[PDB]
RNA sequence: CUGACUGCGAGGCCUGCAAGCCGAGCAGGGGCGAAAGCCGGGCCUAGUGAACCGGUGGUCCCGUGUGGAAGGGCCAUCGA
RNA sequence: UGGCUCUUGGUCGCGCCUGCGUAGGAUAGGUGGGAGCCUGUGAACCCCCGCCUCCGGGUGGGGGGGAGGCGCCGGUGAAAUACCACCCUGGCGCGGCUGGGGGCCUAACCCUCGGAUGGGGGGACAGCGCUUGGCGGGCAGUUUGACUGGGGCGGUCGCC
RNA sequence: CAGGCUCUGGCGACUGUUUACCAAAAACACAGCUCUCUGCGAACUCGUAAGAGGAGGUAUAGGGAGCGACGCUUGCCCGG
RNA sequence: GGCGGGACCUAAGGUGAAGCCGAAAGGCGUAGCCGAAGGGCAGCCGGUUAAUAUUCCGGCCCUUCCCGCAGGUGCGAUGG
RNA sequence: GGAGGCGUAGGGAAACCGAGUCCGAACAGGGCGUCUAGUCCGCGGCCGUGGACCCGAAACCGGGCGAGCUAGCCCUGGCCAGGGUGAAGCUGGGGUGAGACCCAGUGGAGGCCCGAACCGGUGGGGGAUGCAAACCCCUCGGAUGAGCUGGGGCUAGGAG
RNA sequence: CCCCGUGGUUCGUGGAGCCAUGGGGGAAUCUGGGCGGACCACCGCCUAAGGCUAAGUACUCCGGGUGACCGAUAGCGCACC
RNA sequence: GAGCCGGUAGCGGGCGUGGAUCCCUGGAUGUCCGAAUGGGGGAACCCGGCCGGCGGGAACGCCGGUCACCGCGCGCGCGGGGGGAACCUGGGGAACUGAAACAUCUCAGUACCCAGAGGAGAGGAAAGAGAAAUCGACUCCCUGAGUAGCGGCGAGCGAAAGGGGACCAGCCUAAACCGUCCGGCUUGUCCGGGCGGGGUCGUGGGGCCCUCGGACCGAAUCCCCAGCCUAGCC
């Protein structure tokens, strides 16, 4: 008797998988405890539809992030600050990088996503990863300049 | 020893036919019926307790139709059944047949 | 040497029925006899069992839309 | 009517190993492919351990050495050899799927608990459905002959 | 209105019970003896079942069978 | 109104919301209900009629419910 | 109204053939056939089928009706004159180291005694189209118990 | 649909199909499925597992019509309280 | 259309050509029991709830309305209950008897019990028949035919096709797809549940997608009427 699992179950199957078990183990254990539903036609259509919708929103995320990456990499964020020699008096942070990318170019970007462990305290040309979506990293070249 | 609540399966009346001798196909003289009596063939009735809308429903259903019952529960996923007594829920499920 | 025959059987004994009994002769292929002939078991009178059901061998007659098969029929013999 | 585990049994899926005549280098599974394969995916050979021992070996290994060795050739028998397949003989270890057993689990099912979408106990047994064989005057339907100096008992029953 | 008595046997220990309407007994019952079943959702009985009785009891208890106060006893045969 | 019975109570049993079982008919079943010669409840004597009386009448008692008055108290139940 | 029925062809298990056909190798011999009927209605005799000339069982089966008689049980009430015997215990005494136990008194036990009511029905006589489809007289058994009895209830036919 | 136990049909296990189904197993959607008497091939017929449908048919409590039916022991058990 | 107050005369009183008695139809009244149904109950009796009225009426009593249970449908509506001589279908289902015993067989799916329906009931539009290169729902009568077959191949049991007749009628759903309302949470091209549209076939039909074409039938339901029945008249 084929069933659709609801949770990952040890030595039996993964969540969402269609497995084959004795009718007693399903009627008197899996289905009561809400661990699996009957593999009927209706909820099989439902599972197919949920997989379709999940892959659809995943493709939406990856395509939106690919468009956003096509936006960047063809630009250099130039941030003027006050600095003496190569050391900056203040510090350019992710919040400041975001304020710059929204004031010029006009891109509202998530500052928490920008991989930046310590505030930028020196001048020059940097490359930082943005990562809006895993496996889709974005290289941003920022020119921290003075005056 | 009663009725299936899903298929309506009822006890039937069959005959017990006692036979002796060798069959003609096996080179024998033939089967001689040495007695017929009446007897009852009941369904394989069993109890099936399912949870529906929070209430416990019991079904006295023949074994051969245990899956059918679960179909009903599936088909009951779109009914206004909250608060109703077990008997009313059972009537609803049977009306879904 | 195998007539302890196969295909028949005029005509009778007996007799409620059904049975039981004797049987010349015609043909088929035979046995013995030089031949005439004889041989269809046993000097004779007991040594037995009707049908129904089924087994075996043969036959190739019927074969449930057609061709086959299943199952039966017919000939022979078995199970009192 | 289910979960787990152990244990044996059967079959397949792989890893596989295993096969002993005269003769013949030695212990030749079979039918083929087959005239070359193999070594830093480190050689002829040296010792220690499992394994099957037809008492000769076979083979998995390890370390040293660290680059040689076996085919076709011919000996040779029915079949003759490196190397590559497929498949048998029998064995083992993982596994499929099961047939028995042993052990455990709870959730079907059963019992119970001022408390019940629960707790506790039994537990896939018991009960019950269909089927198999058996026991079965507890009960039911019937049978249990004729002749005959009455019947019974004895004797008789067809044929010469 | 109101016991005849005594001696001595058989059977049943006793008071009881029974063939309404031919048998009141020596028959049945009986306390008591033994064998046997039953661990409790007991065995067993009634019922197709549900459910009851057993028992709101628990082996010093419940079912079955036999024997039948009590005294003294109750042997041999397990092949069917 | 006072005796007996009902407008009170329960017993075996009967019925029977819930619930369980059975081809049908129906069978069980806690609660509740019904169920009396049991529990509970207030009348005794005498007279009178052709025929009735603890029933009409006479004398002397008594109960229940409704309303009102006064006094008194946390009153109040199918539950304890 | 011609659907259909009977008759006009039989023989053969049939295939099939046909005044013939069957067994058979047979043109042999025999079986059954062929040398023509029929059919419809009325009536009568007898037959098959129905209850079949009429009356009669003991019985079998299905569904109901009965425990106002009787058997047992359950619930609730009631009745048993009078007399007799005198268990345990208690009390006092005797006894003893203490006891057992002995004696007197008190006590009022029992499927104990006698015997009415009440429940029975031993023996005899009567009765025998009876007073009576089980009675009458005499006598006799039990009568505080396994006693009797009123009312209300339950169990029935292969069942109680 | 197949197997096991049966019922129905003329069919009593018979060569036993067809219709139905108590138990066990258990499909497919026209290239699908059932039947034509085990079975197999060919050739046909048909379209299951949802439901309804007058009329022609059965009966006589009742009303009426008619008897080579009865005539008070007959005729319904009752002519009648 | 002249008598009348039943069978029923009498006593004692009345009515009718101003149309009585009598007959047909509708209506009113209809105590108590009974499916009996407010509750109980030993049928025709007993005892209540609520609203309204009566008596001097609060206690007591009378009056009128109303209150059982089950099923279906959003406290309220509709339906159900029981009876009926036979006839009908379904669920159960004997035995004597026959076989000159008896068990398979017969009697027989009869008797009876139970549930249900109706003036009828059942059945009915082919997953049929069976060999006809064929028929065309079902029911009923005749025939086929005591044939085919069944059967301790005993006793016995007993079809269908076909043909002749009576009658004559065919339909609605499920599913594909489409729409809508509702709610489930696992948020959607989702699943489920109502309703609407679409659709009903065997020469297979239907849905969807293209491509061409744009009134005649007619109920079994409803309305009206002839005819008929329930008194009579010449
Ligand atoms: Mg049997
Ligand atoms: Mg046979
Ligand atoms: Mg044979
Ligand atoms: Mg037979
Ligand atoms: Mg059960
Ligand atoms: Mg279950
Ligand atoms: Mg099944
Ligand atoms: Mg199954
Ligand atoms: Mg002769
Ligand atoms: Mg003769
Ligand atoms: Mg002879
Ligand atoms: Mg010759
Ligand atoms: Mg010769
Ligand atoms: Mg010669
Ligand atoms: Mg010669
Ligand atoms: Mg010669
Ligand atoms: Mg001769
Ligand atoms: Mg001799
Ligand atoms: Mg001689
Ligand atoms: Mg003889
Ligand atoms: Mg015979
Ligand atoms: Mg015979
Ligand atoms: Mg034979
Ligand atoms: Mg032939
Ligand atoms: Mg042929
Ligand atoms: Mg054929
Ligand atoms: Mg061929
Ligand atoms: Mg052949
Ligand atoms: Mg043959
Ligand atoms: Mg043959
Ligand atoms: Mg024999
Ligand atoms: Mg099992
Ligand atoms: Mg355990
Ligand atoms: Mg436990
Ligand atoms: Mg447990
Ligand atoms: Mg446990
Ligand atoms: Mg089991
Ligand atoms: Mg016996
Ligand atoms: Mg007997
Ligand atoms: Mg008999
Ligand atoms: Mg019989
Ligand atoms: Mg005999
Ligand atoms: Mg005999
Ligand atoms: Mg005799
Ligand atoms: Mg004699
Ligand atoms: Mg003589
Ligand atoms: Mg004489
Ligand atoms: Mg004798
Ligand atoms: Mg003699
Ligand atoms: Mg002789
Ligand atoms: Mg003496
Ligand atoms: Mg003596
Ligand atoms: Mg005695
Ligand atoms: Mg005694
Ligand atoms: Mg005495
Ligand atoms: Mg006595
Ligand atoms: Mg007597
Ligand atoms: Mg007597
Ligand atoms: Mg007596
Ligand atoms: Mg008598
Ligand atoms: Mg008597
Ligand atoms: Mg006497
Ligand atoms: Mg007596
Ligand atoms: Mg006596
Ligand atoms: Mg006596
Ligand atoms: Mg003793
Ligand atoms: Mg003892
Ligand atoms: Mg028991
Ligand atoms: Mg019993
Ligand atoms: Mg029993
Ligand atoms: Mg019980
Ligand atoms: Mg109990
Ligand atoms: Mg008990
Ligand atoms: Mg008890
Ligand atoms: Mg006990
Ligand atoms: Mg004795
Ligand atoms: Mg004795
Ligand atoms: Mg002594
Ligand atoms: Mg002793
Ligand atoms: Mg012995
Ligand atoms: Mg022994
Ligand atoms: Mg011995
Ligand atoms: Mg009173
Ligand atoms: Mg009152
Ligand atoms: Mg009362
Ligand atoms: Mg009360
Ligand atoms: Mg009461
Ligand atoms: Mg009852
Ligand atoms: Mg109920
Ligand atoms: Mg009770
Ligand atoms: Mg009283
Ligand atoms: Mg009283
Ligand atoms: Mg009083
Ligand atoms: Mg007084
Ligand atoms: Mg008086
Ligand atoms: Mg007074
Ligand atoms: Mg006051
Ligand atoms: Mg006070
Ligand atoms: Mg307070
Ligand atoms: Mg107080
Ligand atoms: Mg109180
Ligand atoms: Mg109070
Ligand atoms: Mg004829
Ligand atoms: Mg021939
Ligand atoms: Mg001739
Ligand atoms: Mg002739
Ligand atoms: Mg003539
Ligand atoms: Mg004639
Ligand atoms: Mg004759
Ligand atoms: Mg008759
Ligand atoms: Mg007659
Ligand atoms: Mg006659
Ligand atoms: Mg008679
Ligand atoms: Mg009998
Ligand atoms: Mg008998
Ligand atoms: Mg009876
Ligand atoms: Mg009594
Ligand atoms: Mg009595
Ligand atoms: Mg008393
Ligand atoms: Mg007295
Ligand atoms: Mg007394
Ligand atoms: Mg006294
Ligand atoms: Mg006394
Ligand atoms: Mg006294
Ligand atoms: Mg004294
Ligand atoms: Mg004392
Ligand atoms: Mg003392
Ligand atoms: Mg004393
Ligand atoms: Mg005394
Ligand atoms: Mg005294
Ligand atoms: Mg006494
Ligand atoms: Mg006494
Ligand atoms: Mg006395
Ligand atoms: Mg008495
Ligand atoms: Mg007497
Ligand atoms: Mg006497
Ligand atoms: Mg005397
Ligand atoms: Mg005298
Ligand atoms: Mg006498
Ligand atoms: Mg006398
Ligand atoms: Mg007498
Ligand atoms: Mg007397
Ligand atoms: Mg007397
Ligand atoms: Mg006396
Ligand atoms: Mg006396
Ligand atoms: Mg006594
Ligand atoms: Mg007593
Ligand atoms: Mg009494
Ligand atoms: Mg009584
Ligand atoms: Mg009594
Ligand atoms: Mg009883
Ligand atoms: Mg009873
Ligand atoms: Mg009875
Ligand atoms: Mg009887
Ligand atoms: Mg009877
Ligand atoms: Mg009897
Ligand atoms: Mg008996
Ligand atoms: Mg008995
Ligand atoms: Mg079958
Ligand atoms: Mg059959
Ligand atoms: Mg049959
Ligand atoms: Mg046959
Ligand atoms: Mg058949
Ligand atoms: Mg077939
Ligand atoms: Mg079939
Ligand atoms: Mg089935
Ligand atoms: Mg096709
Ligand atoms: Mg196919
Ligand atoms: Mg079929
Ligand atoms: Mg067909
Ligand atoms: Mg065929
Ligand atoms: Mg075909
Ligand atoms: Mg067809
Ligand atoms: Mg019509
Ligand atoms: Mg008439
Ligand atoms: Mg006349
Ligand atoms: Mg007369
Ligand atoms: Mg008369
Ligand atoms: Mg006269
Ligand atoms: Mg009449
Ligand atoms: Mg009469
Ligand atoms: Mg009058
Ligand atoms: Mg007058
Ligand atoms: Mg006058
Ligand atoms: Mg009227
Ligand atoms: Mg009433
Ligand atoms: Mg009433
Ligand atoms: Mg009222
Ligand atoms: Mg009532
Ligand atoms: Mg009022
Ligand atoms: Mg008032
Ligand atoms: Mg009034
Ligand atoms: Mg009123
Ligand atoms: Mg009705
Ligand atoms: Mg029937
Ligand atoms: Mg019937
Ligand atoms: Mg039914
Ligand atoms: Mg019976
Ligand atoms: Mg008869
Ligand atoms: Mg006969
Ligand atoms: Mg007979
Ligand atoms: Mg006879
Ligand atoms: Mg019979
Ligand atoms: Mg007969
Ligand atoms: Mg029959
Ligand atoms: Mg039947
Ligand atoms: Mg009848
Ligand atoms: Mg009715
Ligand atoms: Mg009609
Ligand atoms: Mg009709
Ligand atoms: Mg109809
Ligand atoms: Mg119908
Ligand atoms: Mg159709
Ligand atoms: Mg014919
Ligand atoms: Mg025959
Ligand atoms: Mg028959
Ligand atoms: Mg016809
Ligand atoms: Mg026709
Ligand atoms: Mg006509
Ligand atoms: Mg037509
Ligand atoms: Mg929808
Ligand atoms: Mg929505
Ligand atoms: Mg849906
Ligand atoms: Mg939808
Ligand atoms: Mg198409
Ligand atoms: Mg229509």
């Amino acid at each position: 008797m084929k069933v659709i699992l609801l949770e990952p179950l040890e030595n039996l199957g993964d969540v969402g998988q269609v497995v084959d078990v004795k009718p007693g183990y399903a009627r008197n254990y899996l289905l009561p405890r809400g661990l699996a539903v009957l593999a009927t036609e209706s909820n099989l259509k439902a599972l197919e539809a949920r997989i379709r919708a999940q892959a659809k929103r995943l493709a939406e995320r990856k395509a939106e992030a690919e468009r956003l990456k096509e936006i960047l990499e063809n630009l250099t964020l130039t941030i003027p600050v006050r600095a003496g020699e190569t050391k900056i008096y203040g510090s350019v942070t992710a919040k400041d990088i975001a304020e710059a990318l929204s004031r010029q170019h006009g891109i509202t970007i998530d500052p928490k996503r920008l991989a930046l462990e310590k505030p930028i305290k020196e001048l020059g040309e940097y490359v930082l990863t943005y990562k809006p979506h895993p496996e889709v990293p974005i290289q941003l070249k920022v020119s921290v300049v003075a005056q | 020893s009663k009725v299936c609540e899903i298929s309506g399966k009822r006890p039937i009346v069959a005959n017990s036919i006692q036979r002796r001798g060798k069959a003609k196909r096996e080179g024998g003289v033939g089967k001689k019926t040495t007695g017929i009596s009446k007897r009852r063939q009941y369904p394989n009735l069993q109890k099936v307790r399912v949870r529906v809308a929070g209430q416990e429903i019991t079904f006295r259903v023949a074994a051969s139709h245990i899956p059918k019952v679960y179909e009903l529960v599936e088909r009951a996923k779109g009914l206004r059944l909250e608060g109703l007594s077990p008997k009313e829920i059972k009537k609803e499920l049977l009306k879904l047949l």
